[PDB]
This record gives structure tokens, C-alpha cells and sequence, in this order.
């Protein structure tokens, strides 16, 4: 894009994926680390 | 030769499908050189390890139970539910827990269903001797998490261990519900979805009489392990959290902010109106009947002040030289912008300068003055 | 203001990169030469096609011819670049419309009546032999 | 049945090949009213002849030699270049010329190759003697066009005839080149890209001895037929044209038009600004400083009079009752047609009409004035 | 018939994949004239030669090393990296290099492996008797490329040789390292991303002692070519390129241009505003508080004077007569465009002219004043 | 699995052929239920009917011959041409015309050919003798219309028949011409696109000599047939329509009407500007130089009066109370629509009412008035 159009792209969302796809292997296990509980994250008080 | 044949009449989508991992062909592009190349493992890069069974196969260590001498033949040990979701408390303002790799990867499904081997390793010489009930009631609810003892725990299916010459043993933990399997303790951050489909219990059925060189107080480690017929089977959002990032940010009303895509501005220009992202939008202060608002930060200048509909739909937000030309009394008053009284409150095009934007959305002071 | 037939750009087609035009283009002031030149320095001749799948931009939406030209000749290494200048008949063409996809493709062949092609930088010296650096010339044009 | 599978992953074009002639099959949308449909030919509709070398085994005449008695035992008769390209000028401003059926099918392609068999048919009676040779030069440039004799020629290859009872013979020019295959001598409109590859002579060995009953001038036909070996290859732009249309136009630069896609155009009203094809363009006229334009050609009234910039991108004419409104002094004199005075000159709306629109482009003319 | 069964339900993508180049059919807009055409080569146009190890098995000169008679039986003759990327300079403001084919085709990609056998060629009579010792030591950083002397080398890998009736040895440099491949060692403009593995060393063992019949000093040329093992795996951004067009262009900011894709420019007209490339654009000039600035280069007359933000959210720049009309005073001073003062000021618009374009993006001189 | 083979590089169409109606499978979006589903006939319900050999096997009654008894020995009685189109007259500003259903599915192909077999049905009693020739000439123009007697028919092929016990004979009028096919005598409305092939005749060879008893006249109906080897091929716009709608709408142009697109229009407001259908087109009325133009019909009012250029590219009707305030002096006079006479002979807003619109395009009259 040149500069006088990407000015009406500004703040627009670009989101990105991922996944493995088949190649993947994963090694050696190692324990999982210390977890958060998600419902215990507070509520945005109005 | 003239292809006349009437072709296809198809349906076009934009994007493959996400959740299917499956017996499914997925087409892509590669940034590999060949087509037919795929990543590979040599000799000693095969490597050793991927299931739900080979991590619910895994005892992770989950309660640290003191049991002393002086402990009465009904005491208590733990309480503690028997599903995966274990309960280990870590001593931030989010706090952050252990749990059984059972747990997790049951966290990190809707369901789950089958035994939980919870093995008791209990810590003695030979020349201590003890006596514990592992029990196992099916369907106790919060109220009923009290009125709980050992001569009611033995109606349901309990076992009565020996601490003796052998110190270890893992009890099964049955799979007893109405379901075939078992909602997720915890879901998302969502505070409706459910507790424990079952309890286990643990007493001291014959108190500690230890030899008189031996010590008065035993640790019980109590691990947690899936057992043979664990499994679990809807893929859902995942309970838990690392602590890789363990920053939270809250999300309350009363500080200020500029509009989502609207920061980070700039002091600019504008032809239908210095007043930029495009002028930048600005909150709707609430204000009631008989008061005015001026703002003041939590180009040629910085710009610590600065809102006014703009009459295209959303709030801009002024600069000024300070909090004095800022200080809303006109226009509050029953002004309007294109006043020679407002035109001369504002401050000129020329004070635009070289025009450095603000450091990403900056909290502003919301000021509320009475008219 | 050009006539729908005029052409908007000529270039020579040909596997031994451009004469390498660097406001500078920030990739040719950076990143010299790339990949394909720097094999083809290493090797006198060539022969064979090329491919080329030309990228438009997106506030076009008018159609787009494109011609191959095995007439015209390379007249030194100089002007071997784009160059920024009408449609014709019997050369190869292809027209491809923005409004479905914004980019064309290409196989342009191998039309010389020549053994092999010169692939270092080319001075001239022999008349004829401009006749035997390019594939040809490819002329992209707008309606 | 839900047919999951993931689907194809394809790219769109818009238009199927055009240089593709061949053992490819091309869908379209036919006409016709059946699928299976093909052009027929009956039992007298099958057509006789479609091939190169079926035009190039055709003879073309293409010289008139004039061969007399008094042509000395070196004087030449025709030095015509051995391609297939054969010039023969008929006596309009631009020349049209016979070829050969192959000068033109190697016309309609990049390159040739092959044997070229001209044949010589000297129309002569038996009491006719003579002797001429046909030679044959490779590679002879324009400077080496002269210095040509038999004598030179003899060493090249060659064939002597003696005209006697038999009056005719096709000589088979060679092909021989540096190169596999030739470009063609003329090429599209492009004043580079070749001459011949070769050059044929034709010089007369021995003269004319005729009888004193006979004549002293005998004409020689020169006919052309591509060889045996004759084959072309590359399909480029043809390098002639058919005389059904033999007019052309130039493109000089003085005189004047309006711009492409802005005739014809129509007097009328606009918003913003009489004045359309919306406003129609015209051309920017090299005016110096301290000169003025106006223009006088080569609604309600015909508009003969009529440049300035608009003040959107492109320039106005103006129409004017008369030159004498028209006749520039405000407008290169510094004013702008905001000006009262330039309102004035102006013609009002109303001159409008039923607004019939001009013949084409119809070329003006560009009256330049001193200031 | 009615074809009433449900179609495909693709993904549309616009291009074909472009770092595959492999077992993979490709389809394209061909301009051959036949489908089934295929570029081809007969009995003497079928080539010789394409291998990354048809390249690495060729010899290339990289290293002239002096080798005098009184070099002591220590001396030092080449530290040169055991890589393929050995350092050979030529004597621009860049500078030239040449390298081994090895080492460029090395270049073009991005990991590299096996050994690597450098010929030395020790160009003497057979009268010269020498010894030198070509040692190899895996792993010595930069920090340790001092502190090396044949006596510490000779604990590793080493080959001593002596210089006899037989003058030229290839040494076989090994590939010893802790990891698979290589990367890279110059990698794309970019400062991190590697030195060498290991390190080359050559040592005079025992000195050269000649005969008085021949010379003190001897040449020792130093070839290299990549081992029987050599192998390179991932293709990524070159790091060497031509030297055809040497010519560079830095990027520093304190000179002036105009903003990309608005120039060229041209003297012309705009409704809503003399100012086009659609108003091109121009950079802001970092102004502090209390100066002003105007611009001198470094339509009827060439407008070497020209900075002001417009209102629509890019800057202009207005052409004047001189840098008189120029020298900011106003606007710099509080005005604004609107201002009769600055309206005087400006150029009308009869000063158009022809308007021809400037060159490409001309660098203006940025004059900054005083206030 | 990853699918990285390259995809197809397809076009696309919007639409599935037309004129395609053969071995061709057409896919669609069925609104039945099921996907193998056709409409189907059961046992009574299988049609007993379609082909064009099957309508040209019937004969259809196309002409009443009156044949009286002192008609003549060469008396005419129809000169009808030999095409399947055959005149007959019904006795509305359109007329209607019988034809064969040979005549009608000729008229729906562009071309026919084979025989016509026409059947004389010649209805008497036993006791009338009498005596035709019915005779057929290939090629005869309209000036070889006249010219024609029996005696110059019998030179071509012709067949007298005996009118005695047997009443009917089916001549096969023979299909002789240089075409293979024929063209359609009538075509689309289009003046261009030819006569008859041939020309049947019917000529009196001896008098109907009646019996005292029976009567003078003697009717003769003649019908029409396809013959065995009748035949059509292509399909083009049939040169018949049906009688359902015998409506006809001429376009003359001196009536008016909105233009198309703009009607129905409503009187209602618009900010560039009482004026809508967004605003509504008129004709340019065709004034010359001295006149003016005002409008009468063939919101809160019924508005019967109402053009000028608006200014946009196209002209407005703006509502009057009458044809006063109409009655057009001030803008033909040289005046402007932001002339405050102009204003005041304007209709204000307020009339707008409920706005209720028009009849579709009503036919206002143009009344021209001099100036
Ligand atoms: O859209 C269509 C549907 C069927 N067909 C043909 O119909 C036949 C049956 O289709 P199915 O996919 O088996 C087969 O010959 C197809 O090629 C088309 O060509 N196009
Ligand atoms: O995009 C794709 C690629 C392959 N396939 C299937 O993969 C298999 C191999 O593909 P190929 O064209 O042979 C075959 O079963 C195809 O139907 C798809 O269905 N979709
Ligand atoms: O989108 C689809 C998927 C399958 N099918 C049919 O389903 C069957 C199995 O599909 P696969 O590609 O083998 C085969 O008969 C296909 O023609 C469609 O016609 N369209
Ligand atoms: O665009 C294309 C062209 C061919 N092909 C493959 O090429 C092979 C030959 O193509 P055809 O249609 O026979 C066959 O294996 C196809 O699947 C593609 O996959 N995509």
C-alpha cells in the first residue's frame, strides 16, 4: 500500500492463527508449572 | 477442440476449517522447497514421547497431609473431591496453584469420566504403626460437606489401611455418577458451571502409637494419578493459565481513555474544523444538568489538557495552553464552537509542531466543576 | 493522457536480473541482486522459459494486457530496465481483468533463433547479437 | 450425508489463454443449440485445401526483366536479395507492393529457413540463343552491395543457362547462413530490426545473338516459390497489410484536439462552476510568459469560439458569442474567473439550447496573442 | 438432465505457491503457440553442464601466501577461517571480494557441512626443500585467535609436509563440529547472526633452505573446493552480490525530499486552496518554538522557493517568486492560509504555465530562521 | 496431512449457457424435496404427444376458393406463393392471420425445406365434372407475378385433375430451389430479410358443366401440410405472435414523458436545491433561439403545472400553483434559479403535503409560447 491509502488501514485488527499440522512431535516431558484459575480473575465492577 | 460442456456450479468459501485435526487433507503453502518434503526425525532425533493416557498415567504430588500422634481415632486428614481438579495452594493479587498433570489435562477438556488412582505414600519406619480409612462417598453436596466422620464413612465403600513394614499404597478411586462423564469443575471465566461428582475421605481409623525413639508427627504425601479408565473427550476453552505472564489488568469505568482505534493522537489539523488519529474520538462525559467537565493528564507544547460533541457524530477533544482556556464554561453555558468566544479559547494551527504522538491511550483526570 | 492502446510499461524479459535500478527502493539499495543472478553469474549461456506472474496493486480495476515481443532486440546494458513509455496484433497476449484477480500469470517461452543465450551483462558489441540476450520483450498495458 | 472433507484450494483467473492454438481444450458458451454440435461439411462442402507449404509450394511472379540484345557479356539484371522477401513497387501517399505467396506467409511469422526455388522462364523462341547465370552469394552487406560482377560471382556458387529449346528453369536457391533460422527483413512498425541473408545474381554470360527475323528484346519472368526445405516457426506481429483500407493517419502535434475520452462534448450547465461529455478536458496550450490563447474552430448558436484551468485537475474551454469575448487578456493577465469581469464575458445558462453535441473531435484552432 | 446434486465448497487463493520448486505441476498463461510445446535442445545445443556439488567440486584460487627464506620455524602463514566463506580482498567505498564456488554458492544458502579440501600448491624447484605443518584445531573464538604457535597446534589434528620433488598436496579440512550444520557466518545486512567452526592453521615447520642458485622467496598459492561431504541445505537470502552495478545509496534524513508515490510534482491548481503530484505531499520540518523555515532548491519560471500543513492532514508546499515571498514570517508568526497578508503572498494562478514536471524527487535545501 | 501440491487455475462465469437444450447436464438449486427426484406420469398420466415432423403432418385450412360455373377456361383461382407461409386474412389497427401449423413452426426457425403437400379438397356432388390444373413454377419474382395463364404454366411441372366420383387430391408441391434451405419470408420486425421460393397456380383447364339440378358454385378449401421430407434448423425469434394481447404501443416522440427511471416522481424537498423519484429527469425541450416553454397535464394540490437544467447534468420540473407562476419569461428571458424573482415564483416547502405520486409517467402537455 502506498502512503496516502494504509492511512485508512491505521487501527484496523490483523489476526494471526496457529496449529501444528502433522509434523509436530514433541519430546521429553517435563511437569507442568504453577496454573491460574480463571473464574477467580475479577469482575470489571460497574 | 470446443468445450461446450456445461461446467460446475459451485459454492465458494473463504477459509478451511479450524476445529477438524483429523483424516482430512488440508492444502496450504508451503514455504519449503519441495512439495513432497515433510520434517523428519534421524536416529537419535525420533523422539521418545503423545497422548491424553500418557500424561493421565503420571502421579503428580498434590497434598502434603502432617499426621501427628496426638491425633484422635476420628480426625480428619482430608476432605478433598474427588475429581482431577485438585485443590494445592501456592502462598501476587491472582494467586497460582499446583495440580496433578490429570489435572490439567482434564482442565483442558469439557468432560472427563473413569478411576483416579490417588496413591498415599506414607512416610515411616518400620517401627511405626498406624491405621487409616481411605473412603470414598458418591454424591455429597456442600451442605453435606459437613456432618462427616469415619462410622459414617464406612457405609460406603472404604479401606482400611496398615502402616506397617509396607508404607505405600494407591487406592483406586472409583467412578460413581449418574453421568457418563462429568462437567469440567471449573470452565471458563464464567461463574455459573458444578463441584465434585464424589468425595474421598481419609481418617484415622487407630491413631499413631510410635516407639518412644522414633518422632511423634508423619508426612503423608498424597499423589494423584488418572486411572486405567480415565478419558476424556470434549475439547473446550482451557481452565487454566500459565505463569509465563502472570500480569492481569482490570477493566473498571471510572478512569479515562480515548476510544478503541483512536489512540495513539496527535496535535493536528482539520478542515471542517488544533484539534488526530480521522479526528480521534473522545468518551461522552457524564454530565448531569448544571455542571461542566475539563480534563487534565493523569507538538510545540505537551498538552496536558484537553471534550465537545463535534457535530459528526462523536467527541473531540481540544487542546489548550492550559487548564485556564480549558476551563467548558462556555460551551457547557450554552455556547458552541463556531463562537468567537470559543475561537478564541482555542489554540492556533501554528503551535501543531514537529507533532509527536502520545505514548499509546493516556489516562486522562476527569474534572467535574460546577456551572 | 494515453490512449487505451498505449502500452503503460515495457520491459526485456530475461533470467540475468535487471539492470539493477535502486528515494531509493529500500530491498535494492539492501538487499543486492538476490538469488538468480548470483547463479547466473556463474554460467555464460542459458536456454529455456521463464515465468513471471506479474503482481498489480489495488486501487486498479481496469484490464490488463500483456504482450510477449520476440522482435525486439537488447540494445546494451544500458536502458535493459523498465521503462516507463501501443497494443498490437500478432504478438503472444494475454489479457488478464483486476476485478477477478489483480494478478497475472506467464510461461514466456523460449523464441530465439539461437543455440543458447548470452547470461553475463551484455555490452553490445556485436550487432546481431542483441537479438540473443532477451527472451523477447513483455509489454504490460491498461484499457 | 454431511460432507465434511476439507475442500479444494484453488486460483482464479479471468480469461483463458489466447496464443494457445493447439491439442487443448477451450470452454466457452455456444450458440448453438446442441452440446454436441460441429460445423459439417457435406459431399460437395468438404473444401478443398490450409498449410505453410502449401502456400509456399505456389509460384508468385515477381520481376519483369527486360533482357535486349545490346546487354553486354557482364551487364546485370537483377542483384534481388534471397529472401523471400521480394520487392515489387507498383507506382498514394504510402506504396503498396506484390510479393510472393511465400514473402508473405514468412511475413506472417519471426523467422524463416529453407531452400528458395525462383524460377527463371525466358520467354524466348528457339532461334533465340543465349546464356545468362544465376548465381548465388553468401552474405554480401549494403557495402559490399556493389563491386559486383560475374567475374566475382564465379567463384561463389553459380549456374550457367543456355537459352535454346528449352526456355525455363528453376533454379533452387540455397540456404545458407550462419544462424539455424533468419528474422524477418522488415519487422513490425520499428525502424531496427536486417537485410538479406544472401543476395542472388543474374548476369548474362553470353548475349543475345538473335536471328534478323526475331526480335532484339526478350522479356524474363521471375517467379518465386518457397523450397522443399522451407519451414517457418515464430508467429509475431505480420509486417503487411491489405490494401481493402489503405488510408492512414497522421498524429502530428500542432494541430489541436480534445483529450481522449472527452469528445465529442455538448454546451451546458455545471454545479461548481456554460460549460460537459463531467466536464470535458483540453489540451494545456504552450503559452510562454506574456502571451495569451484563445481558439477559433477550423446550443443555441454554433459555438466557433472557445482554455484555462478549472481549478479540479484539468483545463475548460469556455464557449464565447464572439473571439472578441473570448479574446484571454483577463485571464492571462492575472484575473481568474471568479472575477466580475470574467462573469460578465461569460455566456449565461440560457444560451444552453437543445444542446446538440459536436462532430467527433472537431479540431480547433490555437490563435496566439501577444499581451 | 437436471443436475441437481449439492457442489463443491472450495477456498479461493490468488496466487500459486513460490518457494516450491519441485515434483509439482504448475499452471500458467503460456504465450508458446502449442500446449504439448516444450523448449528443447538438438544434437549440439543439449548443454553440459546444474549441481550444488557440480560447483563445489571446483577449485578456485583464494590465498597468495609470501614464503621467504629466513621465516623462521615458527612463523605464521595463514590464520584463514575453516569455512567455505574465505576472505580474499580486493584493493569504491565498497570493496570487492573474490571467493571460492564453493564459498558463494555457500553463500546462497543459509547451513553448510562436510569437509572442505584446500589445495596447497607450493610452486618451487626440486631444489627447494621446505616443511610446513597444515594444522586444523575445532573451535577456537576470537579471543583465541591469538595465543596459536605450531607447538600448541600440533596437539590437534595436524599434517606435516615437506616440500620435495613433489610441490602441491590437497589437504582434506574436516567438518568437526557440535552441530549438524553451519550457519552462515555473514548472513543478510543484519549485525548478529556467527564466526567459524574452526580454524586452518599453516606453520613453518622447518625453513626453506635453498640452493645459491635459486631464490629466497617462494610462492604458495592456496586453493579451495568443497570435500566429497559438502553438502548445503537451506536456501535463504544471499549474502553476496554482483559487483555489475556497484553503485550504493545511503539513507540519511537531514537532507530533503518529498514524501513517496507524490513525486513528481507540478506547478498547478486546486479548488479547495498555486500549489500536484491529489496535493503532494511534504515533510514535516522539525521546527522548535520561536523559529520559522522556508526552502531553497539544491511552470512560467522554475520555482526554486517553496511548507505548511494544510488542513487536510499532509503539508503543502507553495511555490514563490523568490525566497523574499517565502521567508514563514507570517505563518510561523500566528497566520494562517486564510489571511490576506499570506493571500498577497502566494503565487496566482496564471503563473501555471506549461507545467512541466520536476525531475524525479529534487532534494530541497531546508533553510531554518530565526523568528 | 499437509497438501501442498499446487491447485487448479481456473476462470470463472456467472451464468450457465442459454441456447444450450441437448446432451448437456445442467445443474441447479431444485425447490423439491428430493435430490433424485423428477416429475414423473402415471399409467393415465403418460402423454400421448412433440416434434416438428409432428405438427407438419397436419393439415391446417388455409384458403376458400369460390369456383363458380362460368368461370373460364384459363380463369385464375389463387396465385398463393409456395412457402408454409400462407396468407390468410381475418377482417383492429393490427390485423390477424390464420396460417397452417406448418406455416407457425416455420415461422419459429430461421430456415425450411422439403415438400409442401397441399390438399384440394374440391367438394361436389358426383354429377359436377370438372377439370384443374394445378400447377407449380420455381422462381417467379413479383414483376413474373403477372404474365401467368395456364398455357405459360404447363411448360413447368403441373398436374391436371379430373373432378368426377373422387372429390380430393393432395398435390406435393415440389421443393425446387438453389439454396439448400430457404429463409424465412418474414423475419423479426425488420424491413430487409425475401419472397416465395416458387409459385403454385391453379388455373381452370375446362368449366364446371353442372347439371340442372345441382348448383352454379362450388366451393374449394385448400388445405396445407408439411410434406414427408418438410424440415427445419434454426432457431431464431419467431416472426408470429399470439392474440392473447393484441395491444400495440407506437413511440412517437412529440407527446412527452419523464424520462426512464424517474417515474413515478413525488413533490418533496432537496437541499441542493418544492422539486423526487434522487431527483426526477425531463426532457430537453427542443426551444429555439427567442421563445419559452411551459408545461400542462394531459401534495397538497394536484400539481397540473410544471423544465430547466438544474445544474447537475440534468434538467428539473418544478411545481407551480398555475400555469402563471409557470408561465418561464424569467429563465428563457436569461434569469437564474438563485434570482430571488425567480424565488418568489418558486413554491415553498410547505406544499410538500402527504406527497402521494404520480400515475406512473404521465403525459404533461408542452406548450410553447413566444418570448
Ligand atoms: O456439473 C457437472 C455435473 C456432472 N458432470 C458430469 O456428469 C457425470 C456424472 O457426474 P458425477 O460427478 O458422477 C460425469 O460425466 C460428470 O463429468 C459434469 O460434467 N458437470
Ligand atoms: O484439496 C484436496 C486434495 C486432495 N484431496 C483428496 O486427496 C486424495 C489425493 O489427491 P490427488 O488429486 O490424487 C484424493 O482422495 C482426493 O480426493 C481432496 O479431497 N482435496
Ligand atoms: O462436494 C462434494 C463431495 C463429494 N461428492 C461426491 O461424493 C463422493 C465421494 O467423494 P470423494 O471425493 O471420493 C463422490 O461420488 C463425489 O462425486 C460430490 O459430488 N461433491
Ligand atoms: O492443476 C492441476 C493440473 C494437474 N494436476 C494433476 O496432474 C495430473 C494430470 O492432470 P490431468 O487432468 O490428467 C493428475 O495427477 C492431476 O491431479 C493437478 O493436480 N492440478
Amino acid at each position: 500500500a502506498t502512503s496516502d491509502d494504509i492511512a485508512s488501514i491505521v487501527n484496523k485488527p490483523v489476526t494471526i492463527y496457529y496449529s501444528i499440522g502433522d509434523g509436530m512431535q514433541f519430546s521429553q516431558w517435563v511437569g507442568y508449572q504453577p496454573m491460574m484459575i480463571l473464574d477467580q480473575l475479577p469482575a470489571p465492577v460497574v | 477442440p470446443s468445450y461446450q460442456q456445461s461446467p460446475r456450479h459451485f459454492v465458494p468459501t473463504g477459509m478451511h476449517s479450524l476445529a477438524l485435526g483429523t483424516n482430512l487433507v488440508e492444502p496450504l503453502h508451503a514455504l519449503r522447497l519441495d512439495a513432497a518434503g515433510t520434517t523428519q526425525h534421524p536416529v537419535g532425533c525420533a523422539p521418545d514421547e503423545m497422548t491424553v493416557s500418557s500424561i493421565a498415567s503420571r502421579y503428580g504430588l498434590i497434598r502434603r497431609v502432617q499426621w501427628k500422634k496426638d491425633h484422635a481415632k476420628g480426625s480428619l486428614l482430608l476432605q478433598l473431591d474427588a475429581d482431577p481438579f485438585v485443590e494445592q495452594r501456592i502462598e501476587n493479587p491472582i494467586s497460582l496453584y499446583w495440580f496433578a498433570p490429570v489435572g490439567v489435562v482434564s482442565s483442558m477438556f469439557m468432560q472427563w469420566r473413569g478411576s483416579l488412582e490417588y496413591r498415599f505414600d506414607i512416610i515411616a519406619s518400620q517401627f511405626h504403626t498406624g491405621r487409616l480409612i481411605v473412603g470414598y462417598v458418591p454424591g455429597l453436596t456442600a451442605s453435606l460437606q459437613l456432618q462427616m466422620d469415619y462410622m459414617k464413612l464406612k457405609s460406603s465403600s472404604y479401606v482400611v489401611f496398615d502402616l506397617q513394614e509396607s508404607n505405600s499404597f494407591t487406592f483406586e478411586v472409583p467412578y460413581v455418577s449418574y453421568r457418563p462423564w462429568w462437567v469440567r469443575k471449573y470452565g471458563g471465566n464464567y461463574l455459573p458451571s458444578t463441584d465434585a461428582p464424589s468425595t474421598l475421605f481419609m481418617y484415622v481409623q487407630v491413631p499413631l502409637i510410635p516407639m518412644e525413639a522414633v518422632s511423634d508427627t508423619i508426612d503423608i504425601n498424597v499423589y494423584v494419578r488418572g486411572g486405567s479408565s480415565f478419558e476424556v473427550c470434549v475439547p473446550v476453552q482451557p481452565s487454566l493459565g500459565l505463569n509465563w505472564n502472570t500480569d492481569f489488568i482490570l477493566r473498571n469505568d471510572e478512569e479515562y481513555r480515548a476510544k478503541t482505534g483512536y489512540a495513539p493522537y496527535y496535535a493536528g489539523v482539520w478542515h471542517s474544523f488544533l484539534v488526530r488519529w480521522q479526528i480521534a474520538q473522545w468518551p461522552t462525559i457524564s454530565v448531569p444538568r448544571g455542571e461542566l467537565a475539563f480534563l487534565r493528564i493523569k507538538g510545540t507544547q505537551p498538552w496536558r489538557t484537553m471534550v465537545w460533541p463535534s457535530g459528526h457524530g462523536y467527541n473531540i477533544g481540544i487542546p489548550t495552553y492550559n487548564a485556564e482556556r480549558a476551563r467548558a464554561q462556555h460551551l457547557y453555558g450554552g455556547g458552541s464552537l463556531t463562537d468567537e468566544k470559543a475561537k478564541q479559547l482555542f489554540v492556533p494551527a501554528n503551535q501543531q509542531g514537529p507533532g509527536k504522538v502520545s505514548n499509546g491511550n493516556p489516562v486522562w483526570e476527569v474534572m467535574r466543576a460546577p456551572l | 493522457d494515453k490512449d487505451i492502446d498505449h502500452c503503460m510499461f515495457t520491459f526485456p524479459c530475461l533470467p540475468q536480473g535487471l539492470a539493477l535500478d535502486i528515494s531509493p527502493h529500500e530491498i535494492f539499495n539492501r538487499c543486492r541482486d538476490g538469488i538468480i543472478p548470483l547463479i547466473a553469474s556463474g554460467y555464460r549461456f542459458y536456454r529455456g522459459d521463464l515465468r513471471y506472474k506479474i503482481v498489480f496493486p489495488s486501487n486498479v480495476n481496469s484490464n490488463i494486457w500483456v504482450q510477449h515481443r520476440p522482435d525486439r532486440r537488447l540494445e546494451g546494458w544500458s536502458a535493459a530496465k523498465i521503462v516507463n513509455c501501443v497494443y498490437n496484433h500478432g504478438y503472444a497476449s494475454h489479457i488478464q481483468i483486476t476485478r477477478v484477480n489483480n494478478v497475472i500469470e506467464l510461461e514466456v517461452p523460449f523464441y530465439n533463433a539461437t543455440c543458447y543465450n548470452y547470461l553475463q551483462a551484455f555490452n553490445a558489441s556485436s550487432a546481431a547479437s542483441s537479438y540473443a540476450v532477451s527472451l523477447g520483450e513483455i509489454s504490460v498495458g491498461f484499457q
